[PDB]
């Protein structure tokens, strides 16, 4: 299990490690928060943080399945609801947070605190379209006075005993 | 409970209560009911239907569902019941609010058969009566009450505990548990033309936090229906 | 696709890489005398220095084949020589020097109308495992205060060096240039560790830049594919 | 283990976590490894080195520490191993935090073999290198790291769970102990001049609090040293 | 007659064939360049694909030889270099271009003087089998109209492709004429399909004319021979 | 056959004949295909599809279909493979003509794999390519043919029967069935993007009548698809 920077977002060294960690607010409700992207690791992105994602760099195509638990960060006394909804390759990203209920998801509750599994089926490379992992607002992130309205969250991943990879592949960044 | 796909896991106290005193059965057709039999396994559309979550603020009246309503174009199930002739099903809902040790109110997680909700408005200075269209097929996000004492329904709320019901006290228990079995008249209706069921959430004491956390309090409704009953149609 | 051979060491890890390019033209400013010692880093070939960072300590044998050509790619009847010396062992100063005949440094005479030779360099190392950086200075007893950049650099790591030559009492009449390929046989790593992500500045600290770069970048926002 | 002076006592969830997944061990010496035979036992320099406590702010960046060298002037053991010839020591270090149920934020407690640390300045302006004297030495009191993704040693974090590591979410725990053995290419190394191992401890949610409370978060660290190799020698 | 040997798949395709011819001129307009990618078709070689287009589904290693000589036939002391680049990786652009040292593109390294070598590349889809036409779009998801002709064929179809090169720094000295041969070994058909019977207009789609011929005329009349 | 809704009675004359002698099957799962588990009754889906009947002329030159794609917006068989991400089923298809005992002709129902149907237009003289969009996902309705000599794909019917086929001769059987299993290079592609496979009916004595008589020939299509392959998405 290694980290997965969801949060890909800034280049600034100072806020360079706001990547592996992503925000969850008192703000926003039952809205829309964040897709943690493809569930690919090969493809040039946030798996690149993870090893599995850079080992891929090293081979061409693989076969397996993979799991991603997700690490709640904030106070004791906060609580809330998330439902983590993986979408299947193919299928457009899913409208509005009800769209998500209607398939393979987990409702994320904060009493459960420690953490929860995604279990992702089946990801291959036949080098695109690939699967993807959608985290919702099932409700808002309520908290009591002296808890920050404002929470982070790290998303760390990994392979199964079925994951398998091909032949040695080489391209790397130094110089 | 390992039907469906995913649950939430609790120290779930014993807040299992079952409508009545009996679970949900399915129907018993060794005569002449119907010479189609009509098949149907218990996990192909008993997934964990959760509607929107909703809020709960301190002016906040109690909200209401009706339950042969509620899938439209929700579920699979609303496009099995949809075109589907007859339905019938029992249900297992669980009604959870997730909430600070430091927030207080009160609820009532009550369950009524038949809900025939009014309603009236001011007099007969414009039109008579016309109570509306989306008083039925109410939405998953809607719908607020207006006069909670009476549910709308002339029917003081004083009294609904004769009905199953639970209590959710911010105190104790942050969830509530009922489980409903089919109750009508017919042992096979029709489902989108009768909402044979509503579901209530009430406050009694309307909540209170004292400033520097969270105003709105999330209760979210997750339903299971069980002994559901189909084969297929066309289209 | 049911096998974990290609994730084996020995498969990640089993291709002849080159780590040399010696060039020995008749006369210009390069090394006009007809004389090469190659000291014997595994990183020339580039992308490998990440690849085994992956671990700390590791141990193999190592394969080397020596390609020879000219410039033109002309194969031409020249006999030269190759020796290795260990890491012990001084390495030759001059064209005419001695160490070309110290036996104890092993010699492989072959001619470019010989096909490439084909020599095993086997596990060197006085520790019992190869190392890839030792957290402390590599001086038995306390220090002395002329170093301060000497950090991190393992000495007893070092696997010897080779040495060319054009064979003779006088100077070649081609001009050439010979390729050194490695190629890693028994391998056996042990503790992992995080891939590099930034550039290399030396060869001897895993130095990094005043400025970091990032290993994935280009995403806009967590909401937008 | 009640072995050593003062411990801490705690409900202690299966925070116990074992280096690479064998305890630490001895030295087998029957052959001619050593023909002076070493001989230590267990308690005698085992007690609980507990560094000074570090406080953990919302700008903080990580620190880490170097075990061989961490005793210097610091216990017996320093006065041990400073004068004597060669070192070998397993470990089992114990970092805990000390906060409220109302601090939120996230650490990894990791450990890491060889640890070289870099470093780098500006560029060729008015030096070219001079890597510090005390990036070895480091205090019980340092360091602070300087550029947390890349741990300054040009390495990601993103992938340090690798090496044996623990979680600490103030969500959840508290405490967190690993336990470390020896790891090196000689089974004899000397000591101060190598150090042969690294501690981290990286914040990924850099801390918050609602003000109004101490926004300076306790460290503690607590070290026992198990498996050391010594005799005695001169002064 | 009684032997069926000859009437295996193995026996009906086991031959050295050849199906590459690459030209390196010292200069001219061909490649300017001295050097050239050979993306590995099998349709090279005319007669394979009707050959070939008698299945939907097949399986097979293939030995290649490389016989390079001048367009004289000159045997000649040039030393060039085979390189073999897998399907995910990338093509090399230039003569000086990086991919030539990149360790996962296997090369090959021989003298004209030295006898052709001698190479075999096994099964390398990451389907059951090989497959000359999918009834569909090779992109998965909803369709792009970006591209619309590739249709039929398979991406995954591809066995890599083939580079070559006179090694060293500078240009060649000699014109040099490499030709490509492939032999098919370990084969496994399924699906049997009519053979061709038009003649072909592209090598990505089974086009014919706008006016068909017939595979045999000049009858005059159904009654006389 | 108790599988599926109506038949069209026959004395079961032995028009059967299998697709190179092994019958549909399903997955085997004991391995690690899918770490999720199919589960599958069988008579849920096998409704007896009938497409549209096409009518047969004199000038009649054969008409072609292809089955992944052929149930999209069609059935509750197509609105499954359209949601599912990944497909695999094997069919039964019964294609009975209904002529008089006075007429004559001959079909050729015949089944084949990978059909790339071409195909080529006039010339380069305005545009050089175009391939219609719409000769995949043909409807119940498509496809009139082209070139029946080649079968738009520069391969002659001459040799046709080596593929799966089966005979419709006027003067014996007005029925013609032909049973298919699943075949492919992956054990699962998806299906629209995808035709897996194509149908084929095609005339070689032409019809004749003599007029006075209905000129307009039947042939109804009738279609069973067995193991099936899903299991349930979004929506």
């Amino acid at each position: 299990e290694t980290i997965l920077e969801v949060n890909n977002v800034p280049t600034n060294a100072t806020s360079l490690m706001e990547r592996l960690r992503f925000p969850v607010s008192a703000q926003a409700g039952k809205g829309e928060l964040c897709a943690v992207f493809r569930a690919d690791p090969g493809r040039s992105g946030p798996w690149q943080s993870t090893l599995l994602g850079q080992l891929c760099g090293y081979y061409t195509q693989w076969s397996g399945s993979l799991e991603v638990t997700f690490m709640f960060t904030g106070s004791f006394m906060a609580t809330g609801k998330m439902l983590i909804a993986y979408t299947p390759p193919g299928g457009p990203l899913p409208k509005d947070r009800a769209t998500a209920m209607l398939g393979t998801h987990v409702i994320w509750d904060f009493g459960l605190q420690s953490s929860v599994t995604l279990v992702i089926p089946w990801i291959s490379n036949t080098h695109y379209t690939t699967g993807l992992v959608s985290i919702w607002y099932q409700t808002n992130y309520v908290v009591p006075i002296g808890a920050p309205n404002t929470a982070y969250i790290i998303a760390l991943a990994a392979a199964q005993k079925n994951f398998t990879m091909q032949l040695c592949k080489d391209a790397s960044d130094i110089l | 409970l390992t039907i469906g796909n995913s649950t939430i896991t609790t120290q779930e106290a014993a807040n299992i209560i079952v409508g009545y005193g009996e679970w949900p059965s399915y129907c018993s057709d060794s005569d002449a009911t119907a010479v189609d039999k009509p098949t149907r396994p218990d996990v192909s559309v008993n997934r964990f239907y959760t509607l929107d979550t909703k809020l709960w603020e301190k002016s906040s009246k109690g909200w209401y569902w009706k339950f042969p309503d509620v899938l439209t174009e929700t579920g699979v199930f609303g496009q099995n019941a949809q075109f589907h002739y007859l339905y019938r099903s029992g249900f297992c809902i669980h009604v959870q609010c997730n909430a600070s040790k430091f927030h207080q109110g009160a609820l009532l997680v009550a369950v009524l058969p038949e809900y025939v909700i009014g309603t009236v408005a001011g007099g007969t200075g414009t039109e008579d009566s016309h109570p509306p269209y989306k008083q039925t097929q109410p939405g998953a996000d809607g719908f607020e009450l207006q006069h909670p004492y009476v549910l709308d329904a002339g029917i003081p709320i004083s009294q609904l505990t004769v009905c199953p019901h639970q209590w959710i006290n911010l105190r104790t228990n942050n969830c509530a548990t009922i489980i409903v079995p089919y109750i009508n008249a017919l042992p096979f209706d029709s489902a989108l033309n009768h909402c044979n069921f509503g579901l209530l959430v009430v406050p009694i004491s309307p909540l209170d936090y004292d400033q520097g956390a969270t105003p709105v309090i999330p209760i979210t409704i997750t339903l299971a229906p069980m002994c559901s009953e189909f084969a297929g149609l066309r289209q | 696709s049911h096998s974990t051979a290609e994730t084996t060491l020995d498969s990640f890890f089993s291709r002849a890489g080159l780590v040399g390019e010696i060039d020995l033209p008749l006369e210009g400013t390069t090394n006009p005398n007809g004389y090469a010692n190659w000291d014997i880093d595994i990183t020339g070939y580039a992308q490998m220095r990440r690849k085994v960072e992956l671990f700390t300590y590791m141990r193999f044998d190592a394969e080397f084949t020596f390609v020879a050509c000219t410039p033109t790619g002309e194969v031409v009847p020249q006999l030269l020589q190759y020796m290795f010396v260990p890491p012990g062992a001084p390495k030759p100063d001059s064209r005419e020097s001695l160490a070309w005949q110290t036996a104890t440094n092993p010699s492989v005479f072959v001619k470019l109308s010989d096909p490439p030779a084909q020599v095993s360099v086997p596990f060197m190392s006085p520790a019992s495992a190869y190392q890839w950086f030792y957290d402390g200075y590599p001086t038995f007893g306390e220090h002395l205060q002329a170093n301060d950049l000497d950090y991190g650099a393992c000495p007893n790591n070092m696997m010897g060096t080779f040495s060319v030559r054009t064979v003779g009492t006088s100077k070649s009449k081609y001009p050439l240039v010979v390729r050194i390929y490695m190629r890693m046989k028994h391998v056996r790593a042990w503790i992992p560790r995080p891939m590099r992500n930034q550039n290399y500045l030396f060869k001897a600290n895993p130095n990094y830049a005043g400025n970091s770069i990032k290993p994935t970048g280009a995403s806009r926002t967590a909401i937008t594919t």
